[PDB]
């Protein structure tokens, strides 16, 4: 038995990925000795053989990674190096590469077979379906492997692009939304691509104090954890009345405990139902989605759709983990998207200006304050951003809001103020 | 010529199965079949099943074609992931279903379910959200790959099928900068670390931008030392995040016997019934123990199956404790509460509490 | 022998009235009788009837005097205040009450009423918690005497009636660092500067320890100046606390067109029905106008109504916010929402939000 | 008139401030005009003025204090000078002393005669019933009157000495309690008392880095407002059933809707009611008292009774706005009340050794954490002094806590650990 620890785990009922690991290696290999043009058939081998030492360890066996990209850009390529490199030669250079998905991750065998195809050749035939951010993942290559990989990617019939790393605009990723759900109160997977072509540049050249990432959602069910997952979260409501098909109902109450289920789990009390008629207060409803989420065929998001934005959602790193909080109550998601794309760029001249080094936008505003965000973005503050006005009285208020006095003329007088 | 750049994705409208891309916005409703199918019926009237199933994340390139041999035929050759990194097909005929299903699973070992209905009320545990771990990442406390394969062989039967009364995320992070939603997961396994780092003098200077390192301590332990040209660390003030050996190569923490992992519960990300919520840690630590994890895997199971036992119809892990307290819920999971499990992180602001971390609000 | 010192306060076992040292610690059970008057029964029978009395807190020794004398008539020579400074009498002859009430109108001008009724569900205004302002004070920005006298005036139908759905407390704070319990009141009125400190280096260097002045302020704004040895203040980083004149007479900030009061709602102090709450701010500024603050206390009036006019039974300020959400409370109350109510108040810390700052808890 | 602005403020049906100081002027005056031993019959009339100026210029005409005190104590009498002095001679000099009340309030009239003869002779006549801790407030006299002032309020047949100012122990206070109340689960005024006794050197002499108060209530509706104003709090709680009174119930039953006012109010569902049978789950209830608040006469406090103690209530200055928080979740509190001082002197200490200057015993506890105060008390955490366990893993592990490794050695043998 060559990795005894690792074999433990490919028993099991659920699908084993030191069998995927395995299954590459093997077939590579195969594929190499019958003449294919594969440049790394070690690879996925040695890093068998390198967690199998991990797994004994109990630690890592990967050091830090000299920087690498690929021509033209500065981002979407990690480099890593091993630190058994003469031991295992093959894993001396194992560097990622993250592959723009398609909006939704939506896929057509063909252009799957086309990554497949370039991967065997220049990788070591391991990826990952698909990144947390929502990339797919090239895992492992050599560095000048990385170039001649990237021109022929782009020259495939469906052909893909690199994603996002370092401090740029990440790769956007978007719910299924309108593609295969009823609840989407917008074209979610429009808006990610779009958006993506658009910053383009901002993408694949790393330019600001840090990362940020954008995460579209159909409705509030927030399908892609974009308000813990992101730095800008656009998800999806509406204005209007939830609209109720009453008929439909009935069919529920027919066999649904509609009271206990749906009426008394309602956060604000805004639904009823008499055994006739069901009657939502809108102007009580929070659209939480609950109730819709209950009765799906009878209940419906309102006519009047869009977003809201919910800024500075990050992992915990340096000044805490943050769930998104209110930026813009309500925005209008319609191509082009040009009111979402004034407060995108409104941001990050602001960030880009004032960031600190590896500064999270959220961060920013914790340091600045959201009087200054809110200029920023050309917005009025508004109740509705937080969860209670403020417990103590330690305002600042602006030069231009105060009276006129013999002091403040004494503040003039010494150039403060 | 040169080499074409700036082009990005694929455009998604493209990849649409046929089916999916006439009735694009333009759907009635969606019905729950049995667990892992899921239909949608169009407002034209037209019927395709969804159909899930769980994945390691990590695929071969051949396990990749294998999945595309499958999807040609019971699918149009079309095909999709999802963001708890499932792979969705779409079938037309429902009668080749379960052909599908068992076809599947005789090829690539890929377990049918990962669904849940709340218009019935009954839930199905979804994967893991993970991460590299020692597969590829050079800060991890624990490993992703084996820890969730180990988890999720124990709870299975939950993933098939629709056992349990409210949504539960199960999610894991390897380390402290919490890649994937971990921070907001109904169960999160972190990997943490316990042990301060040693400085590397030799490897700070000729590698280490220093001021950024000291600047990337949360609670600034680290103190730049002139003589010297080196990092100081006050160990008093070290909560072994690990940032500084993000930042620098000459600041490793690593101690294969005290990193571990932390399990956290209370998270949630929807909307639905109640507010978004962080997670909260309930055990402090648990050992590395390749290949099984059994000590985590145990603390999991004891947990899920606490909540899973009393919970009523919808009631998430978060919103049963907000009905039972913490007092009954540290009782009834049979965890014990420790000073660790008091916050002491000083550099989140007061305020934050008091944003609307929600899309919850009236008009 | 020398002078004594160290021997405290009187022991108020000696200063209890007879029936009240006879059934100490032994009551059946109290009853509100009417406003201003409470009975309290005994186990062993003795009935006491507890008259309360509103009182401005500025005394005259005249008026304790007299107040002394009326004591010495209707309950035999015993007396005691209340924790918002109101004044009650002991009478064991029923058909004395309204006697006493009547003199006490007559002889001192201060009203019988500041109760309320729980069981009835039935709410007198008290006592507005009040300090010293400009009475004796140097470092307010409003008076407290003349607002509390202005308010009282107009909300003095609530102080003899039981007309209120729950209890609401009023209290005004004459600056930030609110002597009293202003900062957990249903209604507070707390006095603020809008303008910087002017360093006078002269007074910092002759009478300010340096150091000291420095760490006293919240926002980092003060740094030492060596060359000039004095303070320099950072007036982008300065929301003018007070704190450092406080610390420092060389640091005053008043100015008398800009000093005003903030109003506070949704403190509770008490566990019934819900925890306890810290005031938040709703009214960022009115300016002083002596001696009646009609903009303070007409905004003070508008609060209240509205709260009064659409609260249930019990449900206090914060209970009735619970209810009806942010949104609609500004819009009832007729308040506008501004970009001064979000905090920004960096340095308290998040982990303070997660303490059980409370009784409330299982055994 | 000479006073045409706190004229309006004899207006209205409030009791008048401005009646009590004119009172105060008149009568002091007319006293010393009878050759009565008043030795400030002008303190009155010189406040008055200097209100009324201040009045006019909205703002305060008091500048901050010279250190003044009576001979032994450091604390106590609050310096207060006018800047007026010039113009206003007889309030140049203006100083308060807080002087001790007894427990809750509670007076004969004979003591209270005694403290109004004592002020008379040598102060301004003005006083406050009462300061916002507890004490007699005796509005201002001059610094040559405090010490011969001090002695006959000594010597009076009921004497009072000075309460807490400065860097103390400041007055404790305490509810009315067992006195009049049938909700009381200690003596508060007792408990009071004893304290106010106990540590009379550490009220009268301040030594710590900053002020310390406490406040004791009977039960947890808190009628000192202990919670916000001390920073320790002695709030009495039960450990076992809420005493109910069936046959009271049903007479309450008969006017009351106790569904509505008390059922649905429970903030933890313990108390139900089915029209003849109250049941009280006590290991749902939480003790929040509105269930025996709406209903005196049938519903009692248990019969295993102390208090909870709550740490670290202060006003905002430094780090904010305190309500206090679960330090101990119960204390027998029977005199001697050893449990209590002890938990107060090993505070104290630690305080008087760590501390900064300036620094509240909330503040400290932020800063060096739970587990050194818990320590310091000798007491185990507890799930009952959070509202939630942490959101984030970055906890500290004691040495004793971590295996023997290869590592725990390297940094044992670096002067680390
Ligand atoms: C590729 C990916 C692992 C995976 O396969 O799941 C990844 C892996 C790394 N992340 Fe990440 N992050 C990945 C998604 C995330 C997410 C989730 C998301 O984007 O949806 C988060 C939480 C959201 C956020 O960004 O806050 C996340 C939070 C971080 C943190 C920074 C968080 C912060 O507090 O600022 C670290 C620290 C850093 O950036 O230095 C980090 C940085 C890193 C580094 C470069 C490790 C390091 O400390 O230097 C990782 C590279 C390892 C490697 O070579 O693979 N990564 N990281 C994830 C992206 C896949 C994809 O591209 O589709
Ligand atoms: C499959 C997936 C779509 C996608 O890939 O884009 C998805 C699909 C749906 N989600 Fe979801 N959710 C998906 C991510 C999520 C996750 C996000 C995550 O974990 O990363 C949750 C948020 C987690 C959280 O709140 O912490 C999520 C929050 C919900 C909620 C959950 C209900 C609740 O009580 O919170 C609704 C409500 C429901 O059950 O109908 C929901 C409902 C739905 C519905 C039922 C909407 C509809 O009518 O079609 C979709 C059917 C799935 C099902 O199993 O019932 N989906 N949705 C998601 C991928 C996860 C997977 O493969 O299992
Ligand atoms: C006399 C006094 C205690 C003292 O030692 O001086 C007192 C006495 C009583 N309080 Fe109190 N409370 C007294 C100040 C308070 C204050 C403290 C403060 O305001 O600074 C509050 C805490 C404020 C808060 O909650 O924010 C207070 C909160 C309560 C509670 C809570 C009411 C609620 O619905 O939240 C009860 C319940 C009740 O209404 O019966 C209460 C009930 C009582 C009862 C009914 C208890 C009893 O069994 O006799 C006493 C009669 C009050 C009445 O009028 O109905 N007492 N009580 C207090 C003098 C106040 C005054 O002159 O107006
Ligand atoms: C006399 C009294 C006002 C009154 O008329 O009732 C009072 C008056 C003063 N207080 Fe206070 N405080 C009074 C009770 C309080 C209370 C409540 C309590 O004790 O129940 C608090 C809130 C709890 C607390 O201490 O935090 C209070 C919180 C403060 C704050 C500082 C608190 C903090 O750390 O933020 C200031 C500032 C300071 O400590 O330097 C202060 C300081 C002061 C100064 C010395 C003014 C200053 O800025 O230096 C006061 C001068 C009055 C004068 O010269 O006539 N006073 N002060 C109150 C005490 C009289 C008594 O013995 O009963
Ligand atoms: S977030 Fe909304 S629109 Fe998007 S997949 Fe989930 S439920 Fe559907
Ligand atoms: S969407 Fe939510 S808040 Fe709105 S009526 Fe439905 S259940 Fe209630
Ligand atoms: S969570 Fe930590 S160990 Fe895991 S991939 Fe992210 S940075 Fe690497
Ligand atoms: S491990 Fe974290 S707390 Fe410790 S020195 Fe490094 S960055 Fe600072
Ligand atoms: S609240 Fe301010 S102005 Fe009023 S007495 Fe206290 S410190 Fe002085
Ligand atoms: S007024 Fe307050 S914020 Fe401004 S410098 Fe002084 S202490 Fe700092
Ligand atoms: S705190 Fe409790 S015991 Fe004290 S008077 Fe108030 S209700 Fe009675
Ligand atoms: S004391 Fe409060 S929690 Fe307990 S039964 Fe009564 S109302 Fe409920």
């Amino acid at each position: 038995s060559e990795t005894p620890l690792l074999d433990e785990l490919e028993k099991g009922p659920w699908p084993s990925f030191v069998k995927e690991i395995k299954k590459t290696a093997e077939l590579m290999e195969k594929a190499a000795a019958e003449g294919k043009d594969v440049k790394m058939p070690k690879g996925a081998r040695g890093l068998l053989k390198q967690l199998e030492i991990s797994y004994k360890d109990k630690k890592t066996h990967w050091k830090h990674g000299g920087i690498v990209s690929v021509v033209g850009y500065g981002g979407g390529v990690i480099g890593r190096y091993s630190d058994l490199g003469e031991q295992i030669p093959e894993v001396e250079h194992f560097h990622t590469m993250r592959i723009n998905q398609p909006s939704g991750w939506f896929y057509s065998t063909k252009a799957l077979r086309g990554l497949c195809d370039v991967w065997e050749k220049w990788g070591s035939g391991l990826t990952n379906f698909h990144g947390s951010t929502g990339d797919i993942i090239f895992l492992g290559t050599r560095s000048e492997y990385l170039q001649p990989c990237f021109e022929d990617l782009g020259n495939l019939e469906i052909p893909f692009d690199i994603g996002g790393s370092g401090s740029d605009l990440r790769t956007p990723s978007a719910c299924m939304g309108p593609a295969l759900c009823e609840f989407a109160c917008y074209d979610t997977l429009e808006l990610c691509y779009d958006l993506t072509m658009t910053y383009q540049d901002e993408l694949h050249r790393p330019m600001w104090p840090y990362k940020f990432k954008i995460k579209c959602a159909g409705c509030p069910n927030d399908c892609v954890a974009s308000k813990a997952r992101s730095d800008f979260a656009i998800i999806g409501t509406w204005k209007d009345d939830i609209k109720v098909d009453q008929e439909a109902v009935k069919e529920y109450a027919s066999w649904m405990d509609i009271e206990n289920e749906v009426v008394k789990l309602c956060p604000t009390g805004a639904i009823k139902w008499d055994g006739k008629e069901l009657t939502i207060d809108n102007r009580e409803c929070v659209r939480c989605m609950h109730c819709i989420n209950k009765m799906p065929k009878a209940l419906k998001p309102g006519d009047e759709r869009g977003a809201t934005i919910l800024i500075g959602g990050k992992a915990p790193f340096v000044e805490g983990a943050v769930i998104g909080w209110v930026a813009v109550p309500f925005v209008e998601v319609e191509k082009p998207y040009d009111e979402i794309k004034e407060i995108l760029e409104a941001i990050w001249d602001w960030w880009d200006e004032e960031g600190k080094f590896r500064e999270r936008i959220g961060e920013l505003i914790w340091r600045k304050g959201m009087r200054e965000f809110l200029k920023v973005i050309g917005r009025e503050a508004d109740v509705r951003m937080v969860k209670a006005p403020r417990n103590n009285p330690f305002m600042f208020f602006e030069k231009d809001e105060l009276k006129p006095s013999a002091y403040t003329e004494e503040l003039k007088k010494r150039g403060m103020w | 010529e040169g080499v074409k750049t700036d082009f990005g994705p694929p455009y998604f409208r493209d990849l649409l199965h046929p089916v999916i891309a006439k009735n694009y916005g333009k759907w009635k409703y969606h019905e729950v079949v049995k667990p892992g199918v899921i239909k949608r019926v169009a407002e034209s009237g037209d019927v395709i099943y969804v159909v899930r199933f769980g994945t390691p994340r990590l695929l071969s390139i051949y396990t990749v074609r294998e999945l595309c041999d499958i999807a040609d035929k019971y699918s149009d050759g079309y095909l999709r992931w999802t963001s708890r990194n499932n792979v969705e097909f779409f079938v037309t005929d429902e009668s080749k279903i379960d052909d599908l299903i068992n076809e599947v699973q005789e090829r690539v070992g890929f377990p049918c379910g990962g669904t849940w209905d709340a218009v019935k009320g009954e839930y199905g545990l979804s994967n893991i959200v993970h991460t590299q771990g020692w597969i590829h990442c050079h800060t991890p406390a624990i490993d992703a790959s084996g820890i969730v394969k180990a988890v999720m062989d124990e709870l299975y039967e939950y993933f098939t099928d629709h056992k349990l009364p409210a949504m539960c995320r199960i999610s894991l992070a390897c380390c402290a900068n919490m890649c994937g939603a971990v921070h907001a997961s109904d169960i999160a396994i972190v990997g943490i670390h316990r042990t301060p780092p040693i400085p590397n003098d030799e490897a700070i200077r000729k590698t280490c931008e220093i001021p950024s390192t000291v600047a990337a301590c949360p609670t600034g332990a680290l103190k730049p030392d002139m003589k010297n040209k080196t990092i100081k660390v006050d160990v008093e003030k070290c909560m072994y995040c690990g940032n500084c050996y993000t930042m620098c190569p000459g600041m490793p923490l690593f101690d294969p016997e005290n990193d571990g992992a932390a399990i956290m519960v209370g998270g949630k990300l929807s909307e639905a019934r109640r507010m978004p919520e962080l997670s909260k840690v309930v055990v402090p630590w648990v050992p590395n123990e390749p290949p099984r994890w059994p000590t985590l895997v145990k603390y999991v199971k004891q947990i899920l199956e606490a909540w899973a036992a009393n919970a009523n119809k919808h009631e998430r892990l978060i919103e049963w404790v907000d009905r039972i307290g913490w007092e009954r819920f540290f009782e009834l999971t049979g965890l014990e509460f420790t000073q660790h499990l008091i916050d002491d992180y000083r550099i989140t602001p007061y305020f934050y509490s008091e944003f609307r971390a929600s899309t919850q609000f009236k008009w």
